[PDB]
């Protein structure tokens, strides 16, 4: 009762968020100078660290 | 500042521009690197750019933007531009563009545009409402372009005697066939003289080719 088992999805979501915050903080320095009409929501967001 | 005042100064200009900036010693530079050395100059003291530039693509995606001074060929002054632009604004190679610019930023090398302004010498609303070129229809020529120049000095005679010679018209398919040294490169400055002097409402276009 006091012993919790996680699953491979649980893991792996913990990795995906793992990813994600690194992920997010890329997006948010580069969100410092995007402006309107500038930019697609594509190239801000790279793939390689998730 | 706007890039096109820094394009019709010539070197002594730039030089004396760069010493009111502040800068080393930059007589050692080309002028495109003198004019990006000045810009960014320029902008450390938080100003944007103004720039224009004619639009090339390869098959890499992204565009440049190229100026005269070059002949249009790559170079520190010219100005890239993602293919997202290209899909939006519906561009292509040839069309020139002016607009606000940046000097490049963290880890760039090259000029980014902000903003398009002047499409060709246009909105960006009839610049997307654009015919294609091979889709017109050719026709000939009635609007006569008098080669006259009504003055008569000396030399004027190279072009009225084309006026009984060869008519020139509007979107006409001409070719001089001549041997080297007989007086083309003479010839060709009467006609840009004449026609701009008679029509300057056509924009005006020379090559110079090797
Ligand atoms: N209208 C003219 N009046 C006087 N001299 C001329 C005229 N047209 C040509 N010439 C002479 O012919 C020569 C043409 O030189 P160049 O420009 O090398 O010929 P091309 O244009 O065939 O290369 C010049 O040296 C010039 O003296
Ligand atoms: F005919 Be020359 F070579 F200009
Ligand atoms: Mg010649």
């Amino acid at each position: 009762g006091n012993r919790r088992i996680r699953s491979v999805g649980e893991m792996a979501e913990n990795q995906f968020r793992v990813g994600l915050v690194r992920v997010e903080r890329a997006v948010k320095e580069r969100l410092s100078l995007g402006d309107l009409d500038t930019l697609m929501p594509q190239d801000m967001i790279n793939a390689k660290p998730i | 500042m706007n890039l096109t005042e820094l394009k019709n100064t010539p070197v002594s200009e730039l030089i004396t521009l760069g010493e009111n900036m502040g800068l080393e010693n930059l007589a050692r530079m080309r002028k495109q690197d003198i004019i990006f050395a000045i810009l960014k100059q320029h902008a450390k003291s938080g100003e944007d750019i103004f720039g224009d530039g004619v639009l090339e693509i390869l098959q890499d995606g992204f565009g440049f933007l190229r100026s005269a001074d070059s002949s249009y060929l790559a170079g520190p002054d010219d100005i890239y531009v993602s293919p997202s632009q290209i899909r939006r604004f519906n561009l292509r190679t040839g069309d020139t563009i002016s607009g606000k610019i940046r000097p490049p930023k963290e880890g760039e090398r090259y000029f980014a545009l902000l903003k398009v302004n002047e499409v060709n010498f246009d909105k960006p609303e009839n610049a997307r409402n654009k015919i294609l070129f091979e889709n017109l229809t050719p026709l000939h020529a009635n609007s006569r372009l008098r080669m006259e120049r009504g003055n008569g000095s000396t030399e004027d005679l190279t072009a009225r005697v084309l006026d009984l010679a060869s008519p020139i018209g509007r979107g006409q398919r001409g070719l001089i066939v001549a041997p080297p040294k007989a007086g083309k490169t003479m010839l060709l400055q009467n006609i840009a003289q004449s026609i701009a002097y008679n029509h300057p409402d056509c924009v005006l276009m020379v090559l110079l080719i090797d």
